[PDB]
C-alpha cells in the first residue's frame, strides 16, 4: 500500500484513490513508459564529463 | 473532522515517535568512561569530547550496531 | 507428537503458516484432503488461522476465543489419526 | 470548472465546517447549470398469457 | 401471541410427521411448458398449498366460500397463499442417516455420548469398518468395531448369538439400544471405587453429560435422522425472471440432489445389488444430506453449475449475512430517507432543517389522513392524487402534520448515543437536509458532502420517545463525561476570540459607558471600536443566596468586546467569564459553568446565542487569510546555515573514523530536529507578540492579529504545529519503515518545495492515508465486543443496600497530582460516612448523590478519600441498583431505573476510541519533594542507626507529602533501605532531597548493631577469592550453583551476627538469632573483624513503557497475562528457599503456624525481589514486571483489581488527553469478573471444582444461610471480555454474536428452554425491549406469570 | 461571488489555494486593463505595448512571445480573447516564485499585498481588517443533491424475507443496522425501535395495520411478531432441531 | 412548541415513566377518550400531554383515578 523511493517517475506519487484501497490503484507517471521486458522505465538526460 | 486531517495527526505522531526514539538513543549525559565497556580499550578523549558518556569505544560500538543489524 | 508440537506451538506463537504445518505433518499420506481436514481441525483447534502471512495489525487486532472443550477433542483427534492410520476422506474415492 | 471570484472571510456561517456560499450570479448566468442525459428503457416482452 | 420463553430440543421423528404436509416424492420442481408446479415435487400444490389465493391447482373451486375443501381432482387445500410459507413436508429416507452437527461439531455429540472416538464413527458411518451392536456376552464388546475379514471370520465364530452392522443402521443401533440409567449408575460406582483425580475428573464430567442428557426430554437416537424436513416452498422460491430466465435459490438444487439419491437408493433395494452398489449409494446420500445441513465439515463443498459453493440450511443462520446478523438486526426501514447536510444557522438547536419534497415524501399516511379529515377529498385515492399533484392546499397540511412532529436524523456509523438525536422539523425549499451547526461536533460531521439519514416515528409512543429523549436539546451533556458536547467548534469561538480582545489604542479607549446598551451603541454607530479598552457599569447577579439572585452594581475594567458579548449571558453566571479572551476552552467552560449553576434550559438559550452572536461578529471581522499572513523568521537562514555546518562536522568526525555510522545518523537527525524547534520557536515569537503599536507616546507590544494567529490561538483550527509548517521549516518526513530519513525539509510551505522534498513527504502523507483508511473501516469493533459482553445489564434496583464500595483518592504518579478528587467523586454516592479531619461532625449522610454542592463542601473542608459506592460491589441480581451507578448520564439527575446502561457504557468507552491511535505505541535515585508540607511514610520499618541517618527496612515504604491541611499532595516510593534524612511525620521545606539510596545495587543493611563473623564460607564451596585487588578488599563472595558443588548446592551461604562473646542474639521480637543469610550474587565485602552500623551494605545486589494505542485497551479488557508475570506473595508469611534448582529454584513461604507448606516454582533468569529471611505479606511483590490481573483478583480481592483496571486503562486514555468517566469501565468490569468458581459446596448442591456465575451461587448461599444452614466457599474468577460474554443463559442471543451452530447444538442437546429478558433476545424476536420505556412492561409481565 | 472559510487552510496546509487566489486576482486584472484599453478602444498600438508588458514581465523565462511580430488583425483577436482575463501558467514545481506574482499584480492595479478592503452588502460598513479576494477555479463535483435525495413511505417489498426493496434510488428504507440499535437501546427508547424493526419493516401484517391506523388519524402500532424470525424459525427448524414456543 | 420537557421530568421523575404516562394521555386526547385540561396552543397532542404532565395534573395515580371513575360511571349507565 505503500510508495518506495523508486517511484520516482514510474507511479504517481500522490495519485490514488484514498478510501478502501489506497495505494493499490497507483497511476502511471507523466513521462514514464514501458521496458522493453515489461518493467517501468522513466527519462533522464545523458551527462557526459560536465 | 475529514480524512485527510486524521491522516496528518497520523503521521505526526508517527515522526513524533521516530524522532524520539533517535533523540533517546543519543547520550548526551552521564560519566567520563576512560576506557572500553567491553574490550578495556581506551577511548580517545576527541570521541568523548564529541559524545559526553560514550561506553564504548568506536569499534566494539561498531561491532555491537553491525549486530543489531540483523535484528537478534 | 511432533505434529503435538505444532499444536504447542499454535498455542504459544498465536498463528501458524502453512509451511508451519507443512513442515511438521505426518509424512507419506499428502493426499491434500486429508490435509485439508487437518488445517480444518487446527482452525477448529485453539489456533485460529491458518495463516499465509504472520500480522496483521488494529486491523481486526488482538482477536480471540476461548471455545473450551474443543481443545481437547481436537488434539485428540490430531494424536489419534496420526498414531493409527490415515484414514481415507469422501466418497468418490471410497 | 469555471473560474470565479471567491473571497475567503466567514460571514454568518453558511459555511461553517467546509461549506461554500455561492451567490445567485452564478445561479443565474447557467454557469454550472451543467447537462444530464439518460436512456430510459421499455421494453416489450412475450408473455404466456 | 404473547407465547413465553423459546425452546429447542431434538427433532424427534414422529414430530416432523406432524409438522408435514405430506411426503416430498419428486425431485421436478416446475413443468417447463406451463409454469405451475408439477406434483409433487420441491414444490408442490397438495403438500404445500395453493399457489394463487383460494384458487385450486386445476381451477376446480375458485371462491372465498370454498375455503377449505381440498379439491378432489388435485388435493389442493384452497386457502391463502402464504400457508404456502409455513407448511413443512418431510423425506421419508430409506436408509438412516446422521446428521452432521451431532457428528461433526467438534466435540462429537455421538462421540462422548457413546463413550467413542471419532474415527470409528466414521468407520462404521463411511463403512470402513463392521462395528458390533449388542453382540451379547460371548467374546465382545458392545462398542468393539471390527473390520471385513475379522467379520467374515466371527460369523463363523459366532454365526448365532451375535449382532454386528455397518452403516447409519449401527449408530442408531448402538443408540437405541443404550440405556441411560444404566450408565449413570455405572458411572456413580466408578466414581465411588476409581479414587484418581483426573480418572474420576473426566468420569464425573462423563456422568453430567449423561445425566444432563436424561433431564432433557430428548432421547439418544434422535440424533440419527430417519426423516429429513423439506424446508417450505417460498424461503427457497423459484422465482420467474424476465426472459424465461429463472432465478432459484440453491436449497431447490440441494433438495433435488437429495432426493433423487433417496429415490436411487430405494430402487437399488427393491433390485438387490450387490453390496458394493448399495454401499456407494448410502455414502451418496450421506454426502447428500450432509451437503444439505452445512455443506461443510465435510472436508469439500459442492459447488453448484458455478465455481462457488452452494448455501446450505446451516449457511442461511450463520454469518453476517444469516438471518441473525443481517436480518434480524439490520434491517430495512420504511419512513426514511436521506441527503446531503449543510450548515444552516438561522435554527434554534431544536430543530433540523428539511425539504418540502422529502417531508412530503415521509408524511404520505399523516397528510392522506388529514385531508380525509378536512374534506379535501371524500376518498382517499382522491387525496393521492391531489398530493401528487403538488397542489396549493397540501402543503398546508403538511405544515400543520409537521408541527411537533419530530424526525430522527441519523449519520452513517452511529458511534455512541448521541449519534441518532430527534429533531422537530422545519419545511424547506431544497434538498440539503439543513442541520444544524452545533450538533455537528456530536455526529462528528463536516459538510464536506456527508449524508445524514432521516426516519420519522409512527407512534404516539415513539413521538413522545423522539421527544422526551432524543430530542436536540435534551442531549448536551456527552454520555462520557459531564461537560457539555455542545462545545462551539470554529468559526464561531474564532467570532468570539476577534470580539473579546483588546488593541492597545482603538477608538474610544478608556471612555466609560453606562452599560451593555451602549457599548453596543457605541460601537454599531462607529464611535468606537469592537474592541478598545473600557470602563463599563456591568451588573453581575451571584446567586449565593439559597436560589436567590443577589444583583451587585459595579465599575468593572474591560473593553466594548466584552461587554457586547455581556448582554448575551444570563443571569447567574458571574462577570469574570467573559472578561479574559474567550478562546476556545474558556468558551466552552462558560457553557460548562452555565449548567452546573443555572440548570438546563438557560444553558441551552445560551448556547443558542453565543452561536448566533458568534456568527455575527466573525463575519463582521473578516477574518480572511491571505498570503501576507504567514510571517517567516529572518532568523531562519542562519539556523539552517548553522545545523548544516554542524551535520559538516559529524561528517568530518566520521570520516576520520570516530564515530560509527549510526552514531553520526543518530546526530545528525538530533541537530535537524534541534534547528528544527529553534526556527519553530523564531518564527512563534515573530508571529505572537509581532504587533507593536503604540498608545499616546512611544510605542508597546501586545498579542497579535496575524490571522493565522488568530486562528492558531483561539483553538479554532490548527496549533503551533501547523503553523510551524506554513512558516517556519516542516521537520523531517519519516518513512512509514516508521525509521525517520535524515534530509530534514529546509524549506516550508510559504516557499516552494522542490521535487525531492516534496516526494519525501508523501512517504509520510501515504502512511497516514493508509491507516485512516483502515480505521474509517474497523471503526466499532471495540464497542461492538463491549456490549456483547455488557449489554443485559439494567439498572433494576433502587437501592441494593449495602456499605461497601471502593475508596477514592486524587491519583499521584510521583509528582504533580494528576486527577484530583472532585472529578472522581462527582456523580457517584458515598458508602460509609464521611468525618472531618476532627471527626467533628458527621459531614455527608452515606446516600447523598455527591453533586458539585458536596463537592464544595469536600472541597473547603480538604477530605482526602471518600469512600464511594461503586458499580462492582453492588448486591444486586442480574441489575445494577440504582444508587451505586451513581448519576452521570446526559442529564444530571440519579440514574432512572431501567436505563440500559450496559450500552451507554460500552459506548462512554468506545467512541472516544475513534481519537486514539489505532497502531500501538510506546512513549519509553534520589527523592525531591516539590514544596512545602510535611512527610508521610506506609509501611516504613525503620531503624535508628548509630550513625543517625534513617533506612527503611521494609521492602513497600511509601513516601508520601503531606501538607498541614492534612492532604495527600505528593507521594514517592523508596526503594529497600534508602538513606533517608528528615523524620516521619514530620515538617520539611520545599524543593529539598529528603532521600538518597543506591541506584542498582541493593544494600543488606543489619537490623541492630552488634559484632560480626562468618558461617558456611568457604572458598571454592560457597564463596570466591573476590577483591578490589588494588584496595586490598577481601570479598570472599557467594558461590552461585554453578560455581559451587554438588554438597555445595547443600550448603548454606551465610552472614552470622555474633554478640560480644561468641553467640547470636535473638533478632528483636522474634528468637531467630542474629545473622543475615544471604543467596548466590550477595557480593561480600568486609570480612569477619568489625562491629556493624545499622545501615552497613554488607552486601551489593544488582538490578516501564506504556503503550498507548487502542490496542492497549482491548488487551486490557481481554485482560491477557503479560509476558513477564509479576511473581507474588501467596501467603503471609516468613520467606524461605525451597529444592535448590531444579531448573526453576523453588521459593518457600510460611505463616506463623498455618498451612505453611507452599512453596513456589520460578524461572531463576528472572530476580527474586525478595529476601532470604522476611515475611512477605500476601499480595506482595516478590518480583518486577506486569501483574497478571488475575493474580490481582485471587491474592489481593475484587476492589484491588478493580482499582488496577480503571486506573490502567484511564493512563491509556488520559495519555492522549481524552476524558472518560470511571463508572463505565467499572461496569464492563462488573461484566468482567461474573463467573465464580467452588472451593467447599458444603450445604450446597454445586460440584466443587465446577465454575459457576456469581450471581447464581450467591443468591443460593444467601437464602440458605439465611436459613439455619450453611454457605458456600467460591473464589472469584476473572474473565477476558471476549470469553466472559461467552457464555449466555439464553442461547437465542449467543446464536448471535458467537458461532451459531455450537450455540445451537450445544442448546439443542441440553434442551434448553431459554427465557426471553435480554436485549439481543428481544431485539430479535422483536417484542418491546426491556430496557429503557419497555421495563415497567416487562414488570407487566413478570407481574402476569408467578400469580 | 463565493464566500468560502478562512478557517480550512491553517489547518491543512494547502496555501496553494490563496497563492492560487493572488495570482488569479492579478490575471484579472491583466485582463480588466486590456478590457479598458480596448472598450475604450484606443489603437492596436497601446495593447501593443500593454500586452507585450504582460507577456515579459522581469525573471528569466521560456515564453518571449516578440508580439511586434503580430498583425493588427491578429493582436485584436489575441486581445479579444484575453480580456475575460490574461490565461496565467505555472509548471507544477517550476511555479510563480511570490515576487514574480506581486509584480504581476503590480502590472494591474490591485493591492500588492493581494487583499482588498470588502464592504459588507447588508450592513453597508467595511469589514474590518482588509479580506481577501481573487478568482479561484472551483468545480463542480457530481454528487449533485437529486442523485442522493431519497425518501420512501411504502414502496415495493423482497420475496424471500419481507423487507423494504424499491430500486429506483435504493428504493427502500435506510440500512438500519446494528450500531443504531445500540444507540436506540442506549436511550430509553424501546416503541421507537420495536416500530422500528417491528412494524415499519418487517411484519406483513403489522406494516398495513399500521398504514390504516395512520390513514385513520389514530396512532397505535398492534405489532405482531417479525417475519424475518419466522423465518428463522422455519430454517432452525429445517435442520433437526424442535424449535418451539412454550405457550403460558 | 416544547424544547425539553425537564419541568416534566422534575415532577414526575423516572424520565420514562413520563413518556408511558404521556403515550397514554395523548391517546386519550386524540382517539375520542377525552379532551385536554390545559388551554391548547393547537399543539398536537404529544406536547399537550407533556404540558398536563408539567401542571402536576396528569401522572399515572390520576389517570388510573379517572380510569375507576368511567368505569364506575359506566355501570350506572348500563343499569
Ligand atoms: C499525536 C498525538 C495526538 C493525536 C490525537 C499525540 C498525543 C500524545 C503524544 C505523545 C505523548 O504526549 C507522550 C510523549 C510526549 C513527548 O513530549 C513527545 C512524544 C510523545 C510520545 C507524544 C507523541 C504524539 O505527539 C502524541 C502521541
Ligand atoms: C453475473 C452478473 C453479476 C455482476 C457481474 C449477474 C448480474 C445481472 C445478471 C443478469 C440479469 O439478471 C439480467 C439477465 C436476466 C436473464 O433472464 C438471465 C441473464 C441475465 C443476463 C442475468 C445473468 C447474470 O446473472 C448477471 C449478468
Ligand atoms: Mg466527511
Ligand atoms: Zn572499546
Ligand atoms: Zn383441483
Ligand atoms: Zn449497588
Amino acid at each position: 500500500r505503500d510508495v518506495h523511493p523508486t517511484h520516482y517517475g514510474r507511479v504517481c506519487p500522490i495519485e490514488t484513490p484514498e478510501g478502501p484501497n489506497i495505494g493499490l490503484i497507483n497511476s502511471l507517471s507523466v513521462y514514464a513508459q514501458t521496458n522493453e521486458y515489461g518493467f517501468l522505465e522513466t527519462p533522464y538526460r545523458k551527462v557526459t564529463d560536465g | 473532522s475529514d480524512e485527510a486531517d486524521e491522516a496528518y495527526s497520523v503521521t505526526e505522531q508517527l515522526t513524533m515517535t521516530g524522532i524520539n526514539r533517535i533523540r533517546q538513543k543519543i547520550n548526551a549525559h552521564g560519566i567520563p568512561v576512560y576506557l572500553c565497556e567491553a574490550c578495556g580499550n581506551p577511548i580517545p578523549e576527541a570521541r568523548r569530547k564529541i559524545f559526553p558518556g560514550v561506553t564504548l569505544c568506536v569499534e566494539c560500538q561498531a561491532y555491537q550496531e553491525r549486530q543489531r543489524k540483523h535484528y537478534a | 507428537s511432533q505434529l503435538k508440537l505444532l499444536v504447542t506451538r499454535g498455542k504459544e506463537q498465536g498463528y501458524l503458516t502453512y509451511a508451519e504445518v507443512n513442515d511438521h505433518l505426518p509424512e507419506d499420506i499428502v493426499d491434500s484432503d486429508q490435509i485439508e481436514d487437518i488445517i480444518q481441525m487446527i482452525n477448529d483447534m485453539g489456533i485460529q488461522v491458518m495463516e499465509e502471512a504472520p500480522d496483521a495489525d488494529d486491523l481486526m487486532l488482538a482477536e480471540n476465543t476461548a471455545d473450551e472443550d474443543a481443545a481437547e477433542a481436537a488434539a485428540q483427534v490430531l494424536s489419534s489419526v496420526e498414531s493409527e492410520i490415515g484414514r481415507t476422506t469422501d466418497p468418490v474415492r471410497m | 470548472g469555471q473560474n470565479m471570484r471567491v473571497a475567503f472571510m466567514p460571514w454568518n456561517g453558511y459555511n461553517f465546517e467546509d461549506s461554500i456560499l455561492v451567490s445567485e450570479r452564478v445561479v443565474q448566468e447557467d454557469r454550472f447549470t451543467t447537462i444530464h442525459i439518460q436512456e430510459l428503457a421499455c421494453v416489450s416482452r412475450d408473455t404466456k398469457l | 401471541e404473547e407465547f413465553d420463553a423459546i425452546k429447542i430440543a431434538l427433532a424427534s421423528p414422529d414430530m416432523i410427521r406432524s409438522w408435514s404436509f405430506g411426503e416430498v416424492k419428486k425431485p421436478e420442481t416446475i413443468n417447463y411448458r406451463t409454469f405451475k408446479p408439477e406434483r409433487d415435487g420441491l414444490f408442490c400444490a397438495r403438500i404445500f398449498g395453493p399457489v394463487k389465493d383460494y384458487e385450486c391447482l386445476c381451477g376446480k373451486y375458485k371462491r372465498l366460500k370454498h375455503r377449505g375443501v381440498i379439491c378432489e381432482k388435485c388435493g389442493v387445500e384452497v386457502t391463502q397463499t402464504k400457508v404456502r410459507r409455513e407448511r413443512m413436508g418431510h423425506i421419508e429416507l430409506a436408509s438412516p442417516t446422521a446428521h452432521i452437527w451431532f457428528l461433526k461439531s467438534l466435540p462429537s455429540r455421538i462421540g462422548l455420548l457413546l463413550d467413542m472416538p471419532l474415527r470409528d464413527i466414521e468407520r462404521v458411518l463411511y463403512f470402513e469398518s463392521y462395528v458390533v451392536i449388542e453382540g451379547g456376552m460371548t467374546n465382545l464388546e458392545r462398542q468393539q468395531i471390527l473390520t471385513e475379514e475379522q467379520y467374515l471370520d466371527a460369523l463363523e465364530e459366532f454365526g448365532d448369538e451375535f449382532d454386528a452392522k455397518m452403516g447409519a443402521e449401527a449408530i442408531q443401533a448402538l443408540l437405541k439400544s443404550m440405556d441411560l440409567e444404566q450408565e449413570c449408575e455405572q458411572l456413580r460406582e466408578e466414581l465411588n471405587e476409581t479414587n484418581s483425580e483426573t480418572k474420576r475428573k473426566k468420569l464425573t464430567k462423563r456422568i453430567k453429560l449423561l445425566e444432563a442428557f436424561v433431564q432433557s426430554g430428548n432421547k439418544p437416537e434422535w440424533m440419527i435422522l430417519t426423516v429429513l424436513p423439506v424446508l417450505p416452498p417460498d424461503l427457497r422460491p423459484l422465482v420467474p425472471l424476465d426472459g424465461g430466465r429463472f432465478a432459484t435459490s440453491d436449497l431447490n438444487d440441494l433438495y433435488r440432489r437429495v432426493i433423487n439419491r433417496n429415490n436411487r437408493l430405494k430402487r437399488l433395494l427393491d433390485l438387490a445389488a450387490p453390496d458394493i452398489i448399495v454401499r456407494n449409494e448410502k455414502r451418496m446420500l450421506q454426502e447428500a444430506v450432509d451437503a444439505l445441513l452445512d455443506n461443510g465439515r465435510r472436508g469439500r463443498a459442492i459447488t453448484g453449475s458455478n465455481k462457488r459453493p452452494l448455501k446450505s440450511l446451516a449457511d442461511m443462520i450463520k454469518g453476517k449475512q444469516g438471518r441473525f446478523r443481517q436480518n434480524l438486526l439490520g434491517k430495512r426501514v420504511d419512513y426514511s430517507g436521506r441527503s446531503v447536510i449543510t450548515v444552516g444557522p438561522y435554527l434554534r438547536l431544536h430543530q433540523c432543517g428539511l425539504p418540502k419534497k422529502m417531508a412530503l415524501e415521509l408524511f404520505k399516511p399523516f397528510i392522506y389522513g388529514k385531508l380525509e379529515l378536512r374534506g379535501l377529498a371524500t376518498t382517499i385515492k382522491a387525496a393521492k392524487k391531489m398530493v401528487e399533484r403538488e397542489e396549493a392546499v397540501v402543503w398546508d397540511i403538511l405544515d400543520e402534520v409537521i408541527r411537533e412532529h419530530p424526525v430522527l436524523l441519523n449519520r452513517a456509523p452511529t458511534l455512541h448515543r448521541l449519534g441518532i438525536q430527534a429533531f422537530e422539523p422545519v419545511l424547506i425549499e431544497g434538498k440539503a437536509i439543513q442541520l444544524h451547526p452545533l450538533v455537528c461536533a456530536a455526529y462528528n460531521a463536516d459538510f464536506d458532502g456527508d449524508q445524514m439519514a432521516v426516519h420519522v416515528p409512527l407512534t404516539l409512543e415513539a413521538q413522545l420517545e423522539a421527544r422526551a429523549l432524543m430530542m436536540s436539546t435534551n442531549n448536551i451533556l456527552s454520555p462520557a463525561n459531564g461537560e457539555p458536547i455542545i462545545v462551539p467548534s470554529q468559526d464561531v469561538v474564532l467570532g468570539l476570540y476577534y470580539m473579546t480582545r483588546d488593541c492597545v489604542n482603538a477608538k474610544g479607549e478608556g471612555m466609560v459607558l453606562t452599560g451593555p446598551k451602549e457599548a453596543e451603541r457605541l460601537y454599531r454607530s462607529g464611535l468606537a471600536s469592537l474592541h478598545a479598552r473600557v470602563k463599563v457599569r456591568i451588573t453581575e447577579y451571584e446567586k449565593d443566596a439559597n436560589g436567590e439572585l443577589v444583583a451587585k452594581t459595579s465599575l468593572k475594567d474591560t473593553t466594548v468586546g466584552r461587554a457586547i458579548l455581556w448582554m448575551i449571558v444570563p443571569k447567574g453566571l458571574p462577570y469574570s467569564i467573559v472578561n479574559q479572551a474567550l478562546g476556545k476552552k474558556a468558551i466552552s467552560k462558560m457553557l460548562n459553568t452555565c449548567y452546573r449553576i443555572l440548570g438546563l434550559k438557560p444553558t441551552v438559550i445560551f448556547a443558542d446565542q453565543i452561536m448566533y452572536t458568534g456568527f455575527a461578529y466573525a463575519a463582521r471581522s473578516g477574518a480572511s487569510v491571505g498570503i501576507d499572513d504567514m510571517v517567516i523568521p529572518e532568523k531562519k537562514h542562519e539556523i539552517i546555515s548553522e545545523a548544516e555546518a554542524e551535520v559538516a562536522e559529524i561528517q568530518e568526525q566520521f570520516q576520520s573514523g570516530l564515530v560509527t555510522a549510526g552514531e553520526r545518523y543518530n546526530k545528525v537527525i538530533d541537530i535537524w530536529a534541534a534547528a528544527n524547534d529553534r526556527v519553530s520557536k523564531a518564527m512563534m515569537d515573530n508571529l505572537q507578540t509581532e504587533t507593536v503599536i503604540n498608545r499616546d507616546g512611544q510605542e508597546e507590544k501586545q498579542v497579535s492579529f496575524n490571522s493565522i494567529y488568530m486562528m492558531a490561538d483561539s483553538g479554532a483550527r490548527g496549533s503551533a504545529a501547523q503553523i510551524r509548517q506554513l512558516a517556519g521549516m516542516r521537520g523531517l518526513m519519516a518513512k512509514p519503515d516508521g525509521s525517520i530519513i535524515e534530509t530534514p525539509i529546509t524549506a516550508n510551505f510559504r516557499e516552494g518545495l522542490n521535487v525531492l522534498q516534496y516526494f519525501i513527504s508523501t512517504h509520510g502523507a501515504r502512511k497516514g492515508l493508509a491507516d485512516t483508511a483502515l480505521k474509517t473501516a474497523n471503526s466499532g469493533y471495540l464497542t461492538r465486543r463491549l456490549v456483547d459482553v455488557a449489554q443485559d445489564l439494567v439498572v433494576t434496583e433502587d437501592d441494593c443496600g449495602t456499605h461497601e464500595g471502593i475508596m477514592m483518592t486524587p491519583v499521584i504518579e510521583g509528582g504533580d497530582v494528576k486527577e484530583p478528587l472532585r472529578d472522581r467523586v462527582l456523580g457517584r454516592v458515598t458508602a460509609e460516612d464521611v468525618l472531618k479531619p476532627g471527626t467533628a461532625d458527621i459531614l455527608v449522610p452515606r446516600n447523598t448523590l455527591l453533586h458539585e454542592q458536596w463537592c464544595d463542601l469536600l472541597e473547603e473542608n480538604s477530605v482526602d478519600a471518600v469512600k464511594v459506592r461503586s458499580v462492582v460491589s453492588c448486591d444486586t441480581d442480574f441489575g445494577v441498583c440504582a444508587h451505586c451507578y451513581g448519576r452521570d448520564l446526559a442529564r444530571g439527575h440519579i440514574i432512572n431505573k431501567g436505563e440500559a446502561i450496559g450500552v451507554i457504557a460500552a459506548q462512554s468507552i468506545g467512541e472516544p476510541g475513534t481519537q486514539l491511535t489505532m497502531r500501538t505505541f510506546h512513549i519509553g535515585s534520589s527523592i525531591q519533594v516539590k514544596n512545602k508540607g510535611s512527610i508521610k511514610l506506609s509501611n516504613v520499618k525503620s531503624v535508628v542507626n548509630s550513625s543517625g541517618k534513617l533506612v527503611i527496612t521494609s521492602r513497600n515504604t511509601e513516601l508520601k507529602l503531606i501538607d498541614e491541611f492534612g492532604r495527600t499532595k505528593e507521594s514517592y516510593k523508596v526503594p529497600y533501605g534508602a538513606v533517608l534524612a528528615k523524620g516521619d511525620g514530620e515538617q520539611v521545606a520545599g524543593g529539598e532531597t529528603v532521600a538518597n539510596w543506591d541506584p542498582h545495587t541493593m544494600p543488606v543493611i543489619t537490623e541492630v548493631s552488634g559484632f560480626v563473623r562468618f558461617t558456611d564460607m568457604i572458598d571454592g564451596q560457597t564463596i570466591t577469592r573476590q577483591t578490589d585487588e588494588l584496595t586490598g578488599l577481601s570479598s570472599l563472595v557467594v558461590l552461585d550453583s554453578a560455581e559451587r558443588t554438588a554438597g555445595g548446592k547443600d550448603l548454606r551461604p551465610a552472614l552470622k551476627i555474633v554478640d560480644a562473646q561468641g553467640n547470636d542474639v535473638l533478632i528483636p521480637g522474634t528468637d531467630m538469632p542474629a545473622q543475615y543469610f544471604l543467596p548466590g550474587k550477595a557480593i561480600v565485602q568486609l570480612e569477619d573483624g568489625v562491629q556493624i552500623s545499622s545501615g552497613d551494605t554488607l552486601a551489593r545486589i544488582p538490578q516501564k513503557d506504556i503503550t498507548g494505542g487502542l490496542p492497549r485497551v482491548a488487551d486490557l479488557f481481554e485482560a491477557r497475562r503479560p509476558k513477564e508475570p509479576a511473581i507474588l506473595a501467596e501467603i503471609s508469611g516468613i520467606v524461605s528457599f525451597g529444592k535448590e534448582t531444579k531448573g526453576k529454584r523453588r521459593l518457600v513461604i510460611t505463616p506463623v503456624d498455618g498451612s505453611d507448606p507452599y512453596e513456589e516454582m520460578i524461572p531463576k533468569w528472572r530476580q527474586l525481589n525478595v529476601f532470604e529471611g522476611e515475611r512477605v505479606e500476601r499480595g506482595d511483590v516478590i518480583s518486577d514486571g506486569p501483574e497478571a490481573p488475575h493474580d490481582i483478583l485471587r491474592l489481593r480481592g475484587v476492589h484491588a483489581v478493580t482499582r488496577y483496571i480503571v486506573n490502567e486503562v484511564q493512563d491509556v486514555y488520559r495519555l492522549q488527553g481524552v476524558k472518560i468517566n470511571d463508572k463505565h469501565i467499572e461496569v464492563i468490569v462488573r461484566q468482567m469478573l461474573r463467573k465464580a468458581t467452588i472451593v467447599n459446596a458444603g450445604s450446597s448442591d454445586f460440584l466443587e471444582g465446577e465454575q459457576v456465575e456469581y450471581s447464581r451461587v450467591k443468591i443460593a448461599n444467601r437464602e440458605l444461610e439465611a436459613n439455619g444452614k450453611v454457605g458456600a466457599t467460591y473464589s472469584r474468577d476473572l474473565l477476558g471480555i471476549t470469553k466472559a460474554s461467552l457464555a449466555t443463559e439464553s442461547f437465542i442471543s449467543a446464536a448471535s454474536f458467537q458461532e451459531t451452530t455450537r450455540v445451537l447444538t450445544e442448546a439443542a442437546v441440553a434442551g434448553k428452554r431459554d427465557e426471553l429478558r435480554g436485549l439481543k433476545e428481544n431485539v430479535i424476536v422483536g417484542r418491546l425491549i426491556p430496557a429503557g420505556t419497555g421495563y415497567a412492561y416487562h414488570q407487566d409481565r413478570m407481574r402476569r406469570r408467578a400469580a | 461571488d463565493i464566500v468560502l472559510n478562512p478557517l480550512g487552510v491553517p489547518s491543512r496546509m494547502n496555501i496553494g489555494q490563496i497563492l492560487e487566489t493572488h495570482l488569479g486576482m492579478a490575471a484579472k486584472g491583466i485582463g480588466d486593463k486590456i478590457n479598458a484599453m480596448l472598450k475604450q478602444q484606443q489603437e492596436v498600438a497601446k495593447l501593443r505595448e500593454f500586452i507585450q508588458r504582460a507577456y515579459d514581465l522581469g525573471a528569466d523565462v521560456r515564453q518571449k512571445v516578440d508580439l511586434s511580430t503580430f498583425s493588427d488583425e491578429e493582436v485584436m483577436r489575441l486581445a479579444e480573447n484575453l480580456r475575460k482575463g490574461m490565461p496565467i501558467a505555472t509548471p507544477v514545481f517550476d511555479g510563480a516564485k511570490e515576487a514574480e506574482i506581486k509584480e504581476l499584480l503590480k502590472l494591474g492595479d490591485l493591492p500588492t499585498s493581494g487583499q482588498i478592503r470588502l464592504y459588507d452588502g447588508r450592513t453597508g460598513e467595511q469589514f474590518e481588517r482588509p479580506v481577501t479576494v481573487g478568482y479561484m477555479y472551483m468545480l463542480k463535483l457530481n454528487h449533485l443533491v437529486d442523485d442522493k435525495m431519497h425518501a420512501r413511505s411504502t414502496g415495493s417489498y423482497s420475496l424471500v424475507t419481507q423487507q423494504p426493496l424499491g430500486g429506483k434510488a435504493q428504493f427502500g428504507g435506510q440500512r438500519f443496522g446494528e450500531m443504531e440499535v445500540w444507540a436506540l437501546e442506549a436511550y430509553g427508547a424501546a416503541y421507537t425501535l420495536q416500530e422500528m424493526l417491528t412494524v415499519k419493516s418487517d411484519d406483513v401484517n403489522g406494516r398495513t395495520k399500521m398504514y390504516k391506523n395512520i390513514v385513520d388519524g389514530n396512532h397505535q402500532m398492534e405489532p405482531g411478531m417479525p417475519e424475518s424470525f419466522n423465518v428463522l424459525l422455519k430454517e432452525i427448524r429445517s435442520l433437526g432441531i424442535n424449535i418451539e414456543l412454550e405457550d403460558e | 412548541a416544547r424544547v425539553t420537557v425537564q419541568d416534566a421530568v422534575e415532577k414526575i421523575g423516572n424520565r420514562f415513566d413520563l413518556v408511558l404516562v404521556a403515550a397514554r394521555r395523548a391517546r386519550q386526547m386524540q382517539v375520542g377518550g377525552k379532551d385536554p385540561l390545559v388551554p391548547e396552543e393547537n399543539d398536537k397532542t404529544t406536547v399537550i400531554a407533556l404540558r398536563e404532565i408539567e401542571e402536576g395534573l396528569i401522572n399515572n395515580q390520576i389517570l388510573d383515578v379517572r380510569e375507576r371513575q368511567e368505569q364506575q360511571e359506566q355501570e350506572a349507565a348500563e343499569l
